[PDB]
């Protein structure tokens, strides 16, 4: 029933397809998930046999002899479904005591199947125009919000650089006020004597005009520090509408590479696909 | 702007001058103004206001003020006009100078050049920030001392460099086009102050050495040739036809012209540059790290916040791995699902390493990770790497603050072992808290004799080994089979166990080492103990396949530095300008700031100014990206500060962009709505005035150094069709010999769009052409020049009389019919074998790389019947995705229009001998490019964290390898290719039957 199962009919068995489609199956997949595909066509060897382990996708290439097939020589199985099923019932210590692990998880070509469960080809190719068109409105809707994430990312770094300008600015404005202060109290102490209020009159207007300056300079950059917190909270506003829709385009992309997947099998035409695409 | 939110304040404007006596006297300036006319005019409105007695004369004080960038600069260049000063606001603080004035001049141009200042690399704590500025000097200083070795002739060969090809020998069909291997070269010669100008027509051999041209030219140690029109000499005595503007005028068909000048007149000329050394110029517990009895723990202690919305996600985690470039060291480890309101854990993460196992690449990546029958999707919200051993050989340990940073646009992986180690600058930011084990005060990585100390006991426990044993026939086949699988094809369990196995025998085929590297346990301290030792003493390779080590799937320091090696010895300076692009994007993937390839392209910089240009550019571009700001802010200050001359050459082309791009966001900006005439009017009226004609005029162009840029023909300047705005800008070239070579250079700036895949697309095809006319087939490509320099801001070469297909079209025959009068007479055989070879090169190039679909705007035709094309908007079928196809598409297909230009006029296009001559050079062109597809993989795979969207991951590099057919056999290849183009063309394209 398991090993006399023809290796077609197979579960795991994938056919020619690249080592590319491999590595996106077992992309953040658990220990022992495994499939089977066609060897490269210019390497020797007939299959070859990707499985997880640590993380990493171990290729281990299935030769093949007078009848019987095998990771080295001797080639000792009888078909490849017997050399598979039994290293899913048994460790690949056996054959390399480095790769600890048993065949465990078997990425299905009958996996879309389970999905996809309507049976008529023009009611999937319906569906797959569907689903595109959703994935496209929210791709559309994702690229919208990542062009105000960019401007608005820039626009808070000209502001954060803009506070410290002003920062600096005070600092020098309030320094000019210490240098009035400074070599004031001399020149207007010698005049508040012999009876000049005239020259403090002028001293005192400049005084106060440098206050004035400072005090507008100064609601300037506190007005400045509210369109930044203004601005920083649509940068974490628009993250959230982002951070949402990130996960519905991937759910859209991989139910609709399953459908396409689906209608890969069974020989559909290139141009029905484009059409619905 | 220039002005903290406007752009030019219009001249009658008021300032507020800040005097040391106390005073702040307003002040009615003009925006043409200069400082001492500014100092004259305060001065004067002084003596009005109080306490004037105390103030000194206008000669011994200077201007200071907050400039836009925060910096408290001081204005010593009095000449520098009020608009040009970058201010924050209008105002101007008069004291008296102190410090030393030469460094503070040198200061601000560097920290204009650079797009920061040079005060906020001092006020960074971090030591390997400071460590590498003291450090990178001495190479500076060994950069100046090579290029003042021997002098004034050297100094000449860094300003001047000879621009020429790697190797001296010319294919056969190059040498066939000369007469007998002679060209025939004209050498002018100026007169006097009366600007006459006499020629001297010669004719000599190809391989002859500038010295003999000139002591012929005499004829007809004093003299130097130079190129008429370009700022190009031929200093060094090479081969007349290695230089690349003899080469050209070979393929060309055109005269060379040179000029006769005086050497003592050009070495009078050069600067005699300098280069000042700036100014900042109880015990510890010492534990090893194989002492450590101990597995890996690191605890995550919690995070600050992320921008979650609690109703759309379940649940949010922290995700970690152990990672030795882009392959985990082992399994991956998470923390407990917990809500995101409150993001805080607190627990050991036990990791299967042993701390003495951890290789000295070693990397711990992780991320913040969103959650949502029993089906969920896993989402990255933020990212952060931290190298698990510091630049001095350190383990990490105690507590530190990682602020992640945010997800690049389209990476759909949960970790980014690709990205930038450190943490984000901005602290405004998700903050993961973590902690590593603490045992001593310091646990370091081992030395290289206590590494072949373990290396010599690890294979004595293993069952002069090279030669026991005799390695067998089948074997030694196996290795080539090997070594000819492309970097991306895998390698299997059983070829990394043989590799291993037979890893002393591997030397005899030194391109078989990055195989040999993939095959070690680089979590096993003992398998890369003994590759250490092989690679210490592994035999050079060639510096295309040195490349490959640099990627980032390459991060061990002794593999990189062999890498590195191998480019120093056998590198050209040739292949160093041709390869730049992807050399300084490495160094992206490099862990620490001071690293043998900065050193070594640092080097090259500083002795090359060629090389140093771009060197500068491609460095200057990404200064926005904040994921390498201080990395290659930090390098440029150390190019800046030691490239003498080129510095003051270099802000001159800087403020020419700035300009540019200061106009460019007024009209994308306010000037939305208005007319492109009035558009026009408005940039004509800018440009106009004379801060922007001293600042466009009279500077070197950034796509070539050699040209100079003069006056602007400012009347046909003009603006694009396109809503980003660009400019189609055109100036004269101010070289006595223009006519000769180009009068005009015209240069199309652009401020909205992304030119790094069109400037990677134009090298491509570049290096394509190279490999075939090195090969024998004379496919002329055009790569026109195409820089980009800075946030979607770049250049693009005006190719003249250049037109599209749509031009000439607006009837099937209408392209065959202009073509055969621009091209009337005998000469009608050359246009159309240009036009077919043309043809050729772009049908097969295209194919490889999947550029953007080919319509007749894209396409564009000469006079002489060159074909090429334009906008390569995207590649590598970025487009496959917001889709679902597998297929390889055909961007460019020949349509009926075309098939007749090669055809000449047949009926039966398809089926005539200069399309089957044609249909065999594109195989011949497929072919040349398969059996070089391990270096465009490599270019390919150095661009990974580049930041480009199309080239992200090693998924989106494997597109050139499905229509390469790599996996495949060549004679499957070759069938492949033929199939595509019988699928695109509907049958047309005649099967081999
Ligand atoms: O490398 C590139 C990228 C892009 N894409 C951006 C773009 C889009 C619309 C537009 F109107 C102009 C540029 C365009 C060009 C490009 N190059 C042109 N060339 C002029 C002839 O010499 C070679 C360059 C022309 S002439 C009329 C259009 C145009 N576009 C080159």
């Amino acid at each position: 029933m398991n090993n006399n199962m023809s290796l077609q009919d197979a579960e795991w068995y994938w056919g020619d397809i690249s080592r590319e489609e491999v590595n996106e199956k077992l992309r953040d997949t658990a220990d022992g998930t495994f499939l089977v595909r066609d060897a490269s066509t210019k390497m020797h060897g007939d299959y070859t046999l990707t499985l997880r382990k640590g993380g990493n996708n171990k290729l281990i290439k299935i030769f093949h002899r007078d009848g019987k097939y095998g990771f080295s020589d001797p080639l000792t199985f009888s078909s490849v479904v017997e050399l598979i099923n039994h290293y899913r019932n048994e460790s690949l210590a056996q054959y390399n005591p480095k790769l600890d692990v048993k065949l465990l998880y078997p990425v299905s070509k009958y996996q879309q199947d389970q999905v996809v469960k309507e049976d008529n080809i023009e009611a999937v190719g319906k569906k797959l125009h569907e689903y595109n068109t959703q994935f496209q409105e929210k791709s559309r809707e994702y690229d919208r919000l990542y062009e105000e994430y960019t401007r608005t990312s820039q626009e808070i770094q000209m502001k954060r650089t803009a506070i410290e300008a002003f920062n600096e600015t005070i600092k020098i404005f309030e320094e000019q006020c210490q240098t009035q202060e400074r070599y004031s109290k001399e020149y207007i102490e010698k005049f508040k004597r012999e009876g000049n209020e005239k020259e403090i009159q002028r001293i005192m207007h400049n005084y106060d005009k440098l206050k004035s300056r400072i005090s507008e300079i100064i609601d300037s950059r506190r007005r400045l520090e509210e369109d930044l917190k203004k601005q920083a909270a649509e940068y974490r506003e628009i993250d959230k509408r982002m951070n949402s829709i990130k996960p519905d385009l991937i759910q859209l992309r991989k139910t609709r590479d399953q459908y396409l997947m689906w209608l890969t099998q069974k020989g559909v035409r290139q141009k029905k696909l484009n059409e619905w695409l | 702007g220039e002005l903290w939110g406007i752009h030019l304040m219009p001249p009658r404007i008021l300032v507020e001058c800040l005097l040391p006596n106390g005073m702040i006297v307003t002040l009615e300036c003009l925006r043409e103004a200069t400082l001492i006319t500014i100092k004259h005019e305060l001065f004067k409105e002084a003596r009005k206001y109080p306490l004037h007695q105390l103030l000194q004369d206008e000669s011994s004080y200077i201007f200071v003020s907050v400039t836009q960038e925060a910096e408290r600069e001081e204005f010593f260049d009095e000449t520098r006009r009020l608009c040009d000063l970058r201010l924050f606001q209008p105002f101007l603080k008069v004291i008296e100078p102190v410090g030393n004035r030469e460094e503070k001049i040198l200061n601000r141009e560097i920290g204009f050049a650079i797009g920061m200042p040079v005060c906020e690399f001092d006020m960074v704590k971090d030591p390997e920030v400071q460590d590498f500025r003291r450090n990178i000097l001495n190479v500076c200083k060994e950069a100046v001392d090579l290029r003042d070795l021997n002098s004034p002739h050297s100094r000449a060969m860094y300003v001047y460099p000879p621009n020429v090809e790697s190797s001296p020998e010319l294919p056969k069909h190059i040498y066939n086009k000369l007469d007998k291997g002679q060209i025939i070269v004209v050498i002018w010669v100026i007169v006097s102050p009366n600007n006459d100008k006499q020629k001297y027509t010669l004719k000599i051999n190809h391989d002859c050495v500038p010295e003999q041209v000139i002591a012929e030219a005499i004829r007809k140690g004093k003299y130097i040739l130079k190129v008429c029109g370009c700022d190009e000499y031929f200093l060094e005595k090479y081969p007349l036809s290695q230089y690349k503007y003899i080469r050209s005028c070979i393929m060309l068909g055109r005269m060379p012209n040179l000029m006769l000048m005086a050497k003592e007149s050009l070495y009078s000329q050069l600067p005699m540059d300098c280069f000042t050394m700036p100014s900042y110029s109880g015990e510890t517990s010492t534990k090893s790290l194989w002492v450590i009895n101990s597995a890996l723990r690191i605890k995550i202690l919690c995070a600050t916040y992320v921008n979650v919305n609690i109703r759309d996600i379940d649940k949010i985690y922290v995700r970690t791995g152990i990672y030795h470039g882009g392959e985990p060291l082992c399994d991956n480890v998470n923390t407990q699902r917990v809500p995101c309101s409150n993001p805080r854990w607190n627990e050991w993460l036990n990791y299967d390493i042993y701390i003495p196992d951890l290789p000295r690449a070693a990397r711990l990546c992780l991320s913040i990770c969103s959650v949502k029958g029993a089906k969920e999707e896993h989402c990255p919200l933020a990212w952060g790497n931290i190298n698990l051993f510091d630049y001095t050989d350190t383990l990490v340990s105690g507590k530190m603050a990682l602020n992640l940073w945010p997800v690049p646009h389209g990476l759909e992986d949960l970790l980014n072992p690709i990205g930038v180690t450190g943490s984000n600058p901005n602290k405004e930011t998700p903050c993961l808290e973590l902690e590593f084990d603490w045992f001593s005060s310091v646990v370091k990585f081992p030395d290289m004799s206590v590494i072949e100390e373990h290396a010599n006991w690890s294979v004595s426990r293993e069952a002069r080994l090279a030669r026991d044993n005799e390695l067998r026939e089948n074997d030694k086949e196996q290795l080539k089979a090997i070594s000819t699988r492309d970097p991306l094809s895998e390698i299997t369990e059983q070829e990394k166990d043989f590799l291993w196995s037979h890893r002393h025998y591997c030397v005899t085929i030194p391109e078989i080492l990055p195989k040999l590297l993939l095959s070690v346990k680089w979590n096993s301290r003992d398998e890369v103990a003994q590759m250490y030792c092989l690679v210490k003493d592994w035999p050079p390779i060639k510096p295309e396949q040195a490349m490959e080590l640099l990627d980032c799937n390459y991060p061990d320091p002794m593999v990189r530095g062999f890498a590195v090696r191998c480019l120093e010895k056998y590198l050209t300076d040739d292949k160093l300008s041709q390869y730049l692009i992807q050399l300084v994007q490495v160094l992206k993937y490099e862990q620490y700031l001071d690293n043998l390839l900065v050193r070594f392209l640092l080097k090259k910089a500083l002795t090359n100014q060629r090389i140093g240009h771009f060197f500068f550019w491609h460095l200057k571009s990404e200064m926005h990206n904040k994921t390498v700001s201080q990395r290659f802010g930090l390098l440029l200050e150390s190019y800046c500060r030691a490239c003498g001359m080129y510095l003051k050459h270099l802000n001159r082309q800087v403020e020419a962009m700035e300009k540019l791009i200061n106009l460019t966001d007024i009209l994308k900006q306010e000037k939305k709505d208005e007319t492109q005439k009035v558009q026009m009017k408005f940039l004509v009226e800018q440009m106009r005035r004379p801060d922007f004609m001293d600042a466009l005029q009279g500077f070197l162009s950034p796509l070539n150094p050699a040209h100079q840029l003069g006056n602007l023909r400012l009347e046909e300047c003009r603006i694009m069709s396109s809503a980003k705005r660009p400019l189609w800008l055109n100036w004269e070239n101010p070289d006595i010999m223009s006519e000769l070579l180009f009068q005009n250079n015209e240069i199309i700036f652009k401020n909205g769009d992304d030119l790094r895949q069109d400037m990677l697309t134009l090298q491509i095809i570049r290096i394509m052409e190279n490999i075939w006319q090195n090969q024998g087939l004379d496919l002329r490509m055009l790569p026109y020049g195409c820089l980009s320099i800075g946030d979607c801001v770049g250049l693009i070469e005006v190719v003249r009389n250049s037109h599209t297909i749509m031009q000439i079209q607006c009837n099937s025959h209408t392209l065959h019919q202009w073509l055969k009068d621009k091209n009337k007479g005998e000469i009608y055989d050359a246009a159309i074998d240009l036009f077919t070879r043309s043809c050729a090169g772009y049908c097969v190039a295209t194919f490889i790389l999947g550029i953007g679909d080919r319509h007749n705007s894209n396409i564009m035709v000469k006079d002489d019947g060159q074909l090429f094309h334009i906008d390569f908007g995207h590649f590598l079928d970025h487009k496959k995705k917001k889709f679902g196809y597998k297929r390889e598409r055909v961007p460019f297909v020949l349509t009926q229009d075309f098939l007749i230009v090669i055809s000449k006029g047949a009926q039966e296009c398809t089926k005539t001998r200069e399309f089957e001559r044609f249909q065999e050079m594109c195989y011949k062109a497929y072919l040349a490019i398969r059996q070089h597809a391990n270096l465009f993989i490599n270019l390919f795979s150095m661009m990974l964290g580049s930041g480009m969207p199309e080239l992200q991951s090693f998924d989106d590099i494997a597109y050139i390898r499905k229509t390469l057919a790599l996996d495949k056999t060549e004679q499957e290849a070759l069938e492949y290719f033929m199939k595509q183009m019988n699928d695109a063309h509907h049958g047309g394209w005649t099967t081999k039957m």
